[PDB]
């Protein structure tokens, strides 16, 4: 997000993060459970 | 048969392919609004477009 | 200043020239030349002046042997311990003492097997198919090979010598199992109850009939005779070849004269 | 004359036999052989079986995906008149960035599509390279194939990869075009300094000359002891008749020396792959290392001069401009 | 219905490794395509924007 | 001083000329009298090239060059500095190629080999006398012809090139690059396939040819054979200088524009355009 | 969507937003159930 | 059969391949007018076409 | 009523691989001509417009 | 009347399969033939008229 | 025969044949109309021209 | 008439194929030809008159 | 079977295949946040984007 | 579920050459393609900012 002075601190809370970590996150979840 | 596999065998593979396929292709609808979030890349029509 | 500068004089370009003419002459000289002496090496003098190491040890240009694995059996090294005599008596003479001077065939080269119708140790097995079979058989041994539609069958032709004269007829074709390609011409030659066989290279074909350059008509009668009426052995094959071939400088004695 | 040696006059057939089996993917041997007869005289005449694997398939898909682009875009560069891309298809080409964006990715419309093709064949080659490598494999030969064919792939890589990375710059790449490739041979020249003085150019063609010199020389060496079974090359490795001790006793009365009937194929392979490395060496030293090949030629004292036929002319621009313009941006 | 009958005339290896090389190369299109634009490239500082 | 099969191969006969005179080997080398004036032209031709070099600007052995004459002089003889030591070395470098070329017929006539070398070797003399002699002539004089320098004879080819503005499209050029670069594939690949089949690995067995026809036919789909291969590379390594030939000869005697313009046959076709 | 200032704001209520969906979702659907 | 499929292998997979067909062409149709709601592709005979 | 026997002469799985590679061709084709114009661009900023 | 008859020579697989490509073939020239003009291009902003 | 079809199915692929060729055709003729309702491409003749 | 007798001899197949491909080719140089004339172009707005 | 493989084979080797896949896509995605506190490489929508 | 049987036909040793070329090109592909952009170089002295 940005903070004072308007410099990004990257956070868990960024919407943006949840584009890789979705594309990344979910076929990992149901790769781990429909295959085994 | 044709490929060598069994009935069972015919079976088996379609169910798993069927699952994957339409598990990708949710997963790529759920991406695609994620993106949309990120950057709604159909802009509208512009003032003059025509 | 400048990128690739080694000194005032000296840059990476410069060096690397040399270490490319390094590369080719290593490969040349310590690995072709070591390759191209597997036949025929240690070199013999039958007319030396000093003495040679003996051909039996590894004399120093000499690679170290390989193992050929056959397909359909044992093996063999190169190079061959077992190739490296030859012991055949050849019909020659001298012309003169030196190694440089060229030998006389001491008569009929053509039977006898010198000059170009010298024929090589070969195995005395036949060549064989990936399945085992023999690889070069007669049409009359192999039904399901046969001439491609449309294409001249010679089988029934008249086989005519160098000299015009009528020599026999043409009875079968040999193929090449694994090849699928046509090698040799059975004929039964006029005058006597023989066949010969004849590479299919030496045999200019017609609707016709068959001309042959590289020997007269009564020379078929002494072409090398196959032990077995519908297989070929290697040496077998080398024989017949080089008989036709010997024929190409030695069919008549013009043939081994100069123009001027 | 051997007419055998000109061409087959008496073609054989026989049982549609399946090859030798490989090690896997004899299920994927598909196609029923067809035999077109023209073809039998200058060569064999069967026509398949063919082998798919997933190698093939992806050599194909990257393949077709690249020709695909370069044709749309050079469709497009005609404005997708069709008779005017059938006229003009051999000028037409589809062309890496014109501008200077340095390594980075230029827009669709100035490079783009040319780096998008670029990938696509890369990958395309490299599924190539595979199905070349694990067919040898498979059928339990020698991967000989696969490394020669590695070395023409890794040329292409210098041409159309490599070069722009060592420079910083995709505008030096080779375009896709029948005309415009050629062109960027002589501005690519041009701006080195007359490759005829590049060392590797001239390795290169030294051992591609030799190339042609092995092949004609092999060829005819083969086609002159044919009527001894000199083609059956295998079996005169293994078992060597009077058609391999004729020709190299051909060779050997010629020039001295000579090979056997399994080196001369090594001296091939080397030259051949020579010819590739040699390229591979001399583009990865241009630009990087070299800018001007005559200049430097000049440098180490190897490039002749001449005198003046008609007035020698000083550069009338002598001193009139900054030297650093001539290959850099001013600013 | 009989849909898993399929699989024993089409072959389902050649079909799987087929699925895989033609959605690495949409895939490969997609996203360097993308990065070839001033609007949708997400490596490189916004361009072509006033 | 022989292989060790070699022997029953020395036999006389077969020589064009000179019959028993000359009819022996030096070492491995076969003579004849075509290797005799092989040897006359090489030590004339080597002694001439190194004497004219020592005149020259620089003895720097890749800045040498010894140059043919100027276009005035046409075909006469030239002064020996001034391009008469180029016509010399032109008639010895003749001279040594057909003297090997039938010094190879000879060679082959004792082996009871087909022809195919020395007349495969015809092909790189027709292109050298096309280049020296027969568009020399066509132009008007030696002066046309390439000098003698390992990058002297490069600034000729490149010049004469330039000459007509971009030589890529010649035509006959580009069958001629087709050709070369088809030839170098193709004995990469033969090479390779013959090495593969006779070195499959470790402790592998060598293979047969039926295992040649299918790895080609499973790579592209077809196998042209064994036999085949050989006729092929032959042809293709002709047919660089034999279709070069027609672009080289043309340059100039049959074309004196631009060689892109020569393209203006297809382009510049009325109905389109 | 356009907010006050003229920014975009992307939502699920953009109707362009539905080209991309349609164009995924509705296959995805059919193909699970014709081959269900 | 030329194909080896069987009279039920082959109905079957006509019934599957024409409804798979029906099905593509319908989401097209569909996915289309989307597509126009979007950017109404054909604009009207502007003002002096002729 | 008998279009079902087509099965039994033209193949089914040689008409599958067609229809894809082909339908990817005019696919691949729409959307690069589109990506092409400045009008019917859905990635890149809107230009041509006056 | 006998024009069925047709297809006991001519083998209709060949038929479909030519036919296919050769309207592919007309299809794409016209719809690129089109796309090259001002007057009839629909693709791009109007063209060739102020 | 030299195709392989029986005297029925050619009967029968001709009639499907002939069905589907005679209806492509009619749906081109109405899309052509509706085209000219879209772009009335064939223009009148201009003024000058002879 | 006799002239039924020539598809005794003439392959009526060959024939076919050979009209088939012939027209074509004679069709698109026509149609392309004229396309390439101002005078009968008959796509693009008119060009070519005073 | 096809491959050589027992079903004992196949068995241990799913299982070993799966755990190594799984665990690289998890410390992908925990290096993919790594590096987002490093990068975070997809930014806000920049002022006057659409 | 038999997903094991997947190796019955798909060849392990052929699968993990596949994916250790596959990760390797999408590894050198994305690493250096980062390298290839400013804003997200991290080798180099930031560029591409005032
Ligand atoms: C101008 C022309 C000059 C010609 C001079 C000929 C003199 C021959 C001679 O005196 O021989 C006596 C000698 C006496 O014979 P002998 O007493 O019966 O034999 C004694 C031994 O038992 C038998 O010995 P051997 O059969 O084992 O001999 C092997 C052969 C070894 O030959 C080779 O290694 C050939 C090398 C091939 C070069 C490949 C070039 C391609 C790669 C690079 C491409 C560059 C692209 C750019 O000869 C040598 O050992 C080296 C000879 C050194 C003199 C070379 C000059 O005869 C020979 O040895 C014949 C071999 C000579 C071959 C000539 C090779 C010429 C290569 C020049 C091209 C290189 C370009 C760079
Ligand atoms: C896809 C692509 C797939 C492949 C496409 C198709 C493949 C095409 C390429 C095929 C491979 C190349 C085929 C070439 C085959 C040539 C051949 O088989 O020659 C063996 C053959 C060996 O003869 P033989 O069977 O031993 O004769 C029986 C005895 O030798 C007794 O002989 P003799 O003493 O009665 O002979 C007296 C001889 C005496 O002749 C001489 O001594 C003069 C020989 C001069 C040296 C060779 C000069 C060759 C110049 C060629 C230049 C090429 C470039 C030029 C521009 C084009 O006079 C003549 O025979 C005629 C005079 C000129 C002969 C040359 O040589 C000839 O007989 C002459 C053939 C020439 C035909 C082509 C000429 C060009
Ligand atoms: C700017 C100018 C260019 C140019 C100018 C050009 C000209 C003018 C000509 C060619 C020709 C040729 N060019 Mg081209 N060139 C080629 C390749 C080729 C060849 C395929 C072809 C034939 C070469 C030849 O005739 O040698 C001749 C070699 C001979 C004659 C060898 C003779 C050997 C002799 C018989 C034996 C000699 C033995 C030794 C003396 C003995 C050594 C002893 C040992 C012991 C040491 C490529 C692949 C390219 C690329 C990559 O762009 C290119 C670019 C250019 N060429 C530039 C664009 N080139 C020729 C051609 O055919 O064009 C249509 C030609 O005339
Ligand atoms: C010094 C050594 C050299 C050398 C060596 C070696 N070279 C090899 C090998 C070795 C060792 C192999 O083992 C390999 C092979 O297998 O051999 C049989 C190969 C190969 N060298 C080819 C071409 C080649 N070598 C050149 C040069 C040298 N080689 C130099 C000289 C040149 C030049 C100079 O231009 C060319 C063009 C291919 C035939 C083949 C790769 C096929 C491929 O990677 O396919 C990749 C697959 C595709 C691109 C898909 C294609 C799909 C269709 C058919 C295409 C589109 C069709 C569509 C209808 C669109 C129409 C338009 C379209 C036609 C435009
Ligand atoms: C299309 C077919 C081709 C082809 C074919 C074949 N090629 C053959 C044969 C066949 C079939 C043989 O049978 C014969 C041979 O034995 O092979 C081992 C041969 C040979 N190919 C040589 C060189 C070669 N092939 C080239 C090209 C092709 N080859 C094309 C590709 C090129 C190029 C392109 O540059 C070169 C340099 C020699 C090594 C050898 C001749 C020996 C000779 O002739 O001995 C006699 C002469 C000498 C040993 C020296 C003569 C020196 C004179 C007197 C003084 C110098 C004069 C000269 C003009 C100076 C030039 C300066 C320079 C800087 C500009
Ligand atoms: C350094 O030495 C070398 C060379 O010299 C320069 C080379 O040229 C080469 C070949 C070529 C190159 C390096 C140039 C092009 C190479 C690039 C861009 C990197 C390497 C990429 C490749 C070799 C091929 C690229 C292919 C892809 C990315 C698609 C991969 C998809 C595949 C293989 C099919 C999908 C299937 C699976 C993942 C599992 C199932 C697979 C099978 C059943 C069969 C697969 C078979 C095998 C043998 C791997 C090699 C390999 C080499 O080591
Ligand atoms: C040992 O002998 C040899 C053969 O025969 C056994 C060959 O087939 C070959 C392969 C050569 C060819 C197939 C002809 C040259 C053309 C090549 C390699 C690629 C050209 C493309 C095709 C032939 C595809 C044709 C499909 C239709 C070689 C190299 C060889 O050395
Ligand atoms: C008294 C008196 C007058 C004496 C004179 C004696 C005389 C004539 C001496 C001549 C001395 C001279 C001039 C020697 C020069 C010899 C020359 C021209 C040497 C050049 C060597 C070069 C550079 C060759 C280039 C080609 C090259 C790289 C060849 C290496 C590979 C080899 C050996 C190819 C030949 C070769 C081929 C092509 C096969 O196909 C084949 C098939 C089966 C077995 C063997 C062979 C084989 O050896
Ligand atoms: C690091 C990052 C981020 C990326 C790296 C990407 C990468 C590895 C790129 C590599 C690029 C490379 C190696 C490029 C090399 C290019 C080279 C050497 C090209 C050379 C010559 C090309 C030629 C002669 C091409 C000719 C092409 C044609 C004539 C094509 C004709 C096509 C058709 C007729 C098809 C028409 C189709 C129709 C629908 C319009
Ligand atoms: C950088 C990697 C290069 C590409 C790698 C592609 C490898 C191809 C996969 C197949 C490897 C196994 O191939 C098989 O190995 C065994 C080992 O004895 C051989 O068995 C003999 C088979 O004949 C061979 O076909
Ligand atoms: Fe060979
Ligand atoms: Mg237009």
């Amino acid at each position: 997000y940005f903070a004072a002075d308007g410099s990004v601190v990257p956070s868990i809370t960024d919407a943006n993060l949840w584009v890789p970590l979705g594309i990344l996150g979910i076929p990992t979840i149901w790769i781990a459970l429909l295959y085994r | 048969s044709l490929t060598g596999l069994t009935e069972e065998e015919a079976k088996e593979f379609h169910s798993v392919f069927v699952s994957s396929m339409v598990l990708y292709l949710a997963t790529a609808v759920i991406v695609h609004y994620l993106v949309w979030t990120a950057r709604p890349w159909i802009a509208p029509i512009p003032k003059g477009w025509v | 200043m400048y990128y690739g500068a080694l000194a005032n004089h000296l840059d990476i370009a410069q060096l690397a020239w040399y270490g490319h003419w390094l590369v080719i002459w290593t490969v040349v000289l310590f690995y072709l030349r070591r390759e191209d002496r597997r036949e025929g090496y240690p070199l013999v003098e039958p007319l030396g002046l000093v003495k040679l190491p003996s051909p039996d040890v590894q004399s120093g240009e000499l690679p170290y042997p390989k193992t050929f694995t056959l397909y359909h059996g044992g093996t063999v090294q190169a190079p061959n311990p077992n190739r490296r005599y030859e012991t055949r008596e050849l019909k020659l003479a001298q012309t003169d003492g030196f190694e440089g001077a060229p030998l006389a065939p001491t008569g009929n080269p053509m039977v006898d097997g010198v000059g170009p119708a010298s024929w090589a140790e070969r195995s005395e097995v036949v060549d064989s198919t990936f399945e085992g079979k023999a690889k070069i058989v007669p049409l009359r041994a192999a039904p399901e090979f046969y001439i491609a539609e449309g294409d001249l069958d010679p089988r029934g032709l008249p086989v005519f010598g160098a000299d015009g004269i009528e020599a026999g007829t043409v009875t079968d074709l040999w193929v090449d199992r694994s090849e699928y390609y046509f090698r040799y011409l059975e004929i039964s030659v006029a005058g006597s109850a023989r066949t010969a066989l004849m590479p299919l290279g030496f045999a200019s074909i017609t609707k016709d009939g068959v001309k042959v350059q590289a020997i007269l008509a009564s020379q078929f009668a002494n072409v090398p005779r196959l032990q077995s009426r519908d297989q070929i052995t290697l040496r077998e094959e080398d024989k017949v070849s080089a008989y036709y071939a010997g024929g190409l400088l030695y069919a008549t004695p013009e043939r081994a004269e100069p123009l001027l | 004359a051997d007419f055998q040696t000109i061409y087959t006059q008496i073609q054989a057939r026989g049982p549609d036999h399946f090859g030798p089996s490989g090690q896997w993917g004899d299920i994927d041997r598909v196609g029923k052989p067809i035999f077109i007869k023209w073809l039998g005289r200058i060569g064999d005449a069967q026509i398949g079986p063919v082998y798919l694997g997933a190698s093939g398939v992806g050599g194909i898909a990257f393949g077709l995906t690249a020709i695909l682009i370069i044709g749309f875009n050079m469709l497009a560069q005609v404005s997708f008149d069709p008779l005017q891309f059938f006229r003009q298809f051999f000028w037409l080409g589809l062309y890496p960035p014109k501008a200077q964006y340095g390594m980075g990715i230029p827009p669709l419309n100035d490079g783009g599509w040319w780096l998008m093709a670029g990938l696509m064949m890369t990958l395309s080659l490299g599924c190539w390279w595979i199905r070349v490598y694990s067919r040898a494999r498979a059928l339990g030969l020698g991967t000989h194939i696969a490394w020669n064919f590695a070395m023409a792939i890794f040329f292409v890589l210098c041409i159309g990869f490599f070069h722009p990375v060592l420079v910083g710059s995709w505008s030096e790449a080779v375009p896709f075009g029948i005309f415009p490739h050629l062109d960027w041979l002589t501005a690519f020249s041009m701006r080195y300094g007359n490759f005829y003085y590049c060392p590797w150019h001239g390795f290169s063609i030294g051992f591609a000359y030799g190339c042609g010199l092995l092949f004609a020389a092999h060829g005819a060496t083969i086609l002159a002891v044919a009527r001894f079974g000199g083609d059956r090359e295998i079996e005169q490795i293994t078992d060597r008749g009077t058609a391999v001790e004729r020709a190299a006793l051909f060779w050997r009365w010629t020039m001295g020396f000579n090979a056997t009937i399994e080196s001369i194929h090594r001296w091939g392979w080397f030259f051949s792959f020579m010819v590739m490395f040699s390229a591979s060496v001399g583009i990865l030293l241009t630009g990087t290392f070299v800018d001007n090949w005559y200049l430097w030629c000049v440098k180490h004292g190897a490039a002749p001069d001449y005198p003046a036929f008609l007035p020698a002319t000083p550069d009338p621009r002598a001193g009139t401009f900054d030297p650093r313009t001539l290959t850099g941006v001013p600013q | 219905s009989a849909s898993w009958k399929l699989w024993l005339i089409l072959d389902p290896r050649r079909v799987l490794t087929a699925l895989f090389i033609y959605l690495t190369v949409i895939a490969l299109l997609i996203h360097f395509g993308l990065l070839s634009t001033n609007r949708l490239n997400w490596w490189e500082f916004q361009r072509g924007l006033p | 001083a022989l292989l060790s099969f070699e022997r029953k191969y020395r036999v006389r006969g077969g020589t064009l000329i000179g019959g028993d005179l000359f009819d022996f080997w030096v070492g491995p080398f076969y003579v004849g009298f075509f290797g005799v004036s092989a040897i006359f032209f090489i030590f004339l031709g080597v002694s001439l090239i190194g004497y004219a070099a020592s005149q020259g600007p620089s003895l720097d052995p890749f800045a040498i060059s010894i140059n043919p004459p100027d276009l005035k002089y046409g075909f006469a003889g030239a002064p020996l500095l001034e391009g008469g030591f180029w016509q010399a070395i032109t008639v010895c470098a003749i001279g040594a190629f057909i003297s090997w070329q039938l010094r190879e017929v000879e060679i082959s006539r004792k082996l009871g080999m087909g022809w195919h070398v020395p007349i495969a070797f015809g092909v790189p003399i027709f292109m050298f006398l096309v280049l020296q002699v027969f568009r020399p002539i066509l132009m008007g004089g030696w002066g046309f012809a390439f000098p003698y320098g390992i990058l002297s004879h490069l600034d000729w080819v490149n010049n004469f090139g330039f000459q007509y503005l971009n030589w890529h499209y010649n035509p006959g050029h580009m069958s001629s690059v087709s050709f070369l670069f088809a030839n170098a594939m193709a004995l990469g690949l033969h090479g390779g396939l013959i090495l593969s089949v006779a070195n499959p690995g470790d402790g592998d067995k060598v293979k047969t040819a039926e295992h040649e026809n299918a790895y080609f036919r499973d790579v592209v789909g077809y196998s042209i054979g064994a036999l085949a291969i050989h006729r092929l590379g032959l042809f293709l390594a002709s047919n660089i200088f034999l279709t070069g030939a027609f672009g080289t000869i043309a340059s100039g005697p049959f074309w004196t524009r631009g060689w892109p313009e020569w393209w203006g046959w297809w382009l510049d076709i009325p109905f389109w355009s």
